[PDB]
RNA sequence: GGCCGGGAACUCAAAGGAGACUGCCAGUGAUAAACUGGAGGAAGGUGGGGAUGACGUCAAGUCAUCAUGGCCCUUACGACCAGGGCUACACACGUGCUACAAUGGCGCAUACAAAGAGAAGCGACCUCGCGAGAGCAAGCGGACCUCAUAAAGUGCGUCGUAGUCCGGAUUGGAGUCUGCAACUCGACUCCAUGAAGUCGGAAUCGCUAGUAAUCGUGGAUCAGAAUGCCACGGUGAAUACGU
């Protein structure tokens, strides 16, 4: 079963099995299960071939997988480009959202070095 | 994301746009206020932000609109 | 109809204000059920005691609020008369409210 | 506890079965003050003992818990500049208090699925001993008799 | 405490029933989904230190802007002093 | 005539009456084991009334409020044994042993200034 | 449905009292002080906890809360206003929160608190939105009304040892709220992304019973920002041979 994006889980529920794909989690697996007309206890085996189409749609109208990886990383490097505040603190490698740069930065800034 | 309904802006800075428009822009007009938000009518529009010591020439383009005029003044010097 | 809620800080002053108040009704009139206790509300503030640091330190502050509720079943024309501008108030709050 | 003698206040018996040593033994398993999800642990690890092994329900544990008494103990003594270990008669209060706490942190260091499980496996190997508590309580009493010395 | 920030602050709060309370009813009820025009929010070139949650609301005694409480309406400090030599009526050492 | 007794346990005040017939328990106008107590604390409300000649000899009827699960519990514990003046001070004597007609004066602690939470110190750096 | 006569018992509520003083008994001790043990009692040897911090020390801290000696500036180190900073960043340390999980995660169902706060306020019920919230809109200056549907726990089911339905960081897109104002520099919500971490070196901190620990609520501050602080309750230990 290919089901759309390149991902392709077994032998565990269909919400863990949505939520492992790139653009999609918890709340969209609850409904793209909900507009099928499928359960969240059932698993991927014991599944007919035409049941998986009809997932593979709705997740198709929602842009996921690369598509979705460079959609974020455009906007990105379109804000890099702009000359704004948040633009050159991409860039140079601190937080973004404002968050304190003088301690506990170690996510966005990265390990430490001499 | 903010500001709710309908885009704030200040007063005195929209008669600055409107000047621009109607009598003609001539140079990079200097403005200490940071709370207005790029418009379309601003577009093609030189403008300047203070910010702590001086106004920086922040030229405005078609994609600036999506975000505030004190984004392009960077307040604190860096190395 | 005779229902006056009081309010007072302190842990004996309402106590003789409440008293006066019943044996000058029941006297001339009758019935007068009698003060009800009613909870007393603990405003309790905390404050450095320092005026420069000293976190662990600080002194611990409250005001008691003690209510009562007079009670009057009896409205006659004589108990009406004498219980008006005899309170002699000791800043005791009085209030005539359903 | 220097010129206060303690009291030594007695806990309340275990309710179902009327053991007094049970009621020590779900407070060494209790972590975050949890007496109810504590006990599920330890009669979900009883009924398979029993089960497993085919024994009597209060005498399976009951000998599985006598073989991990420890024999003595050492304690630092710290004199003269130079650390000195002199072995002495653990007491009776003692001696199941310690063996209750080795069975639980031999079970800790399990790699199983539950802590009725686990648990239980190390109940099932304590009478014959292949398990961690085993070996968790000689460890001392190799220490000991070459510590005899000093008495 | 500075008194020409005690002086700032008896202009700052002289100015909240003239410019608003009363005239800041623009914005409250016209400022809402009704019926659109931007004129109202241009009304807002007033001199603006009338705001209604502005002052940070100063000891009335020293001046302090630090432990201000809206009870007592009084820092801190102010409030052991006056404490200790009662004039706050039912109070005295908390202890239960 | 009704017989009465109150107790309480860590601010959790309860009502006991004792009468002579069934032996079905009435709580909150609800059963025993449909009070959901399975778990620890299961017994503690029949804990006075286990060392005595029963079969099925009463009717109670017990209201408590306040408090949580263990509270509420140790509060019918206490309260039942007050409630035993039908059988007046002569059975009390051998009660007097267990230690169920003691009212615990163990309280939760008030939280002190300068601590954590009514004992815990924080922490500081080094020496 | 205490909801409605009514009954006033009781819980709760708070004014005034009783009770616990080594005093009743036993033993030891210079026969005295005191100690150990027992009876009665709800509470026995300062009952538990708080307030209460001697004479003085460290020329300890606060001239920045105020007061105040002296000194100094005085068309300025004053005063007013806009913007900025106090939130920076190759680093080091302390104090907390949330974790590394099957005593747990996630979903449905269900039971039990206390202490509060509230009129320039807390906001039912109702309608709209997935939600934060918005509009309409009773009641109560408060044992009534409102915040408030407390969570651990418990009943079933799912997950079965993985960097995972563990953990939530970081980043993107799109929102609400307070206010002239949220870009520097916010809280909170929605979708998506899912760093490190799988019990932490030497070393170091607190606590002796309703305590350690764990799970929640409220208040002061405050227009709007608590994981801090203060206040409250739920479940609830282990171990004290010794100096
Ligand atoms: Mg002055
Ligand atoms: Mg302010
Ligand atoms: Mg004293
Ligand atoms: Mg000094
Ligand atoms: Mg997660």
């Amino acid at each position: 079963a290919r089901i759309a994006g390149i991902n392709i889980p077994d032998h565990k529920h269909a919400v863990i099995a949505l939520t492992s794909i790139y653009g999609v989690g918890k709340t969209r697996s609850k409904a793209i299960l909900a507009a099928a007309g499928i359960a969240e206890d059932v698993k991927i085996s014991e599944l007919s071939e035409g049941q998986i189409d009809t997932l593979r749609d709705e997740v198709a109208k929602f842009v996921v997988e690369g598509d979705l990886r460079r959609e974020i990383s455009m906007s990105i490097k379109r804000l890099m480009d702009l000359g704004c505040y948040r633009g050159l603190r991409h860039r140079r490698g601190l937080p973004v959202r404002g968050q304190r740069t003088k301690t506990n930065a170690r996510t966005r800034k990265g390990p430490r070095k001499p | 994301r903010s500001l709710k309904k309908g885009p704030f802006i200040d007063l005195h800075l929209l008669k600055k746009v409107e000047k621009a428009v109607e009598s003609g822009d001539k140079k990079p007009l200097r403005t200490w206020s940071r709370r207005s938000t790029i418009f379309p009518n601003m577009i093609g529009l030189t403008i300047a932000v203070h910010n702590g010591r001086q106004h920086v020439p922040v030229f405005v383009t078609d994609e600036m609109v999506g975000h505030k005029l004190g984004e392009f003044a960077p307040t604190r010097t860096y190395r | 109809r005779i229902r006056i809620r009081l309010k007072a800080f302190d842990h004996r002053l309402i106590d003789q204000a409440t008293a006066e108040i019943v044996e000058t009704a029941k006297r001339t009139g009758a019935q007068v059920r009698g003060p009800i206790p009613l909870p007393t509300r603990k405003e309790r503030f905390t404050v450095l005691i320092s005026p420069h640091v000293n976190k662990d330190a600080r002194d611990q502050y409250e005001i008691r609020t003690h209510l009562r509720l007079v009670d009057i079943v009896e409205p006659t024309e004589k108990t009406v008369d004498a219980l008006m501008r005899l309170d002699l108030a000791a800043g005791v709050d009085v209030q005539i409210s359903l | 506890p220097r010129r206060r003698v303690i009291g030594q206040r007695k806990i309340l018996p275990d309710p179902k079965f009327g053991s007094e040593l049970l009621a020590k033994f779900v407070n060494i398993l209790m972590v975050d003050g949890k007496k109810s999800t504590a006990e599920s642990i330890v009669y979900s690890a009883l009924e398979t003992l029993a089960q497993r092994s085919g024994k009597s329900e209060l005498e399976a544990f009951e000998v599985a818990l006598e073989n991990v008494r420890p024999t003595v103990e050492v304690k630092s003594r710290r004199v003269g500049g130079s650390t000195y270990q002199v072995p002495v008669e653990v007491r009776p209060v003692r001696r199941n208090a310690l063996a209750m706490r080795w069975i639980v942190e031999a079970a800790r260091k399990r790699g199983d699925k539950s802590m009725a499980l686990r648990l239980a496996n190390e109940l099932s190997d304590a009478a014959e001993n292949k398990g961690t508590a085993v070996k968790k309580r000689e460890d001392v009493h190799r220490m000991a008799e070459a510590n005899k010395a000093f008495a | 405490a500075k008194q020409s920030m005690k002086a700032r602050e008896v202009k700052r709060v002289a100015l909240a029933d003239k410019y608003f309370a009363k005239r800041a009813e623009l914005k409250a009820i016209i400022s809402d989904v009704n019926a659109r025009w931007n004129a109202v929010l241009k009304l807002q070139t007033l001199p603006r230190d009338s705001s209604p949650s502005r002052q940070r609301n100063r000891c009335r005694q020293t001046g302090r802007p630090h432990g201000f409480l809206r009870k007592f309406g009084l820092s801190r400090i102010k409030v052991r002093e006056a404490a200790m030599r009662g004039e706050i009526p039912g109070l005295k050492k908390a202890s239960w | 005539n009704q017989y009465y007794g109150t107790g309480r346990r860590k601010s959790s005040a309860a009502r006991v009456f004792i009468k002579p017939g069934n032996g079905k328990i009435v709580i909150n106008q609800r059963s025993l084991e449909q009070y959901f107590g399975r778990e620890t604390a299961r017994m503690v409300v029949r804990q006075p009334l286990e060392l005595v000649d029963m079969v099925e000899k009463l009717d109670l009827y017990i209201t408590v409020k306040g408090g949580g699960i263990s509270g509420q519990a140790g509060a019918i514990r206490h309260g039942i044994t007050r409630a035993l003046m039908e059988y007046d001070e002569s059975l009390r004597s051998e009660l007097r042993k267990a230690g169920f007609v003691t009212r615990d004066a163990r309280q939760v602690e008030r939280k002190k200034v300068g601590l954590r939470k009514a004992r815990r110190r924080p922490q500081f750096s080094k020496r």
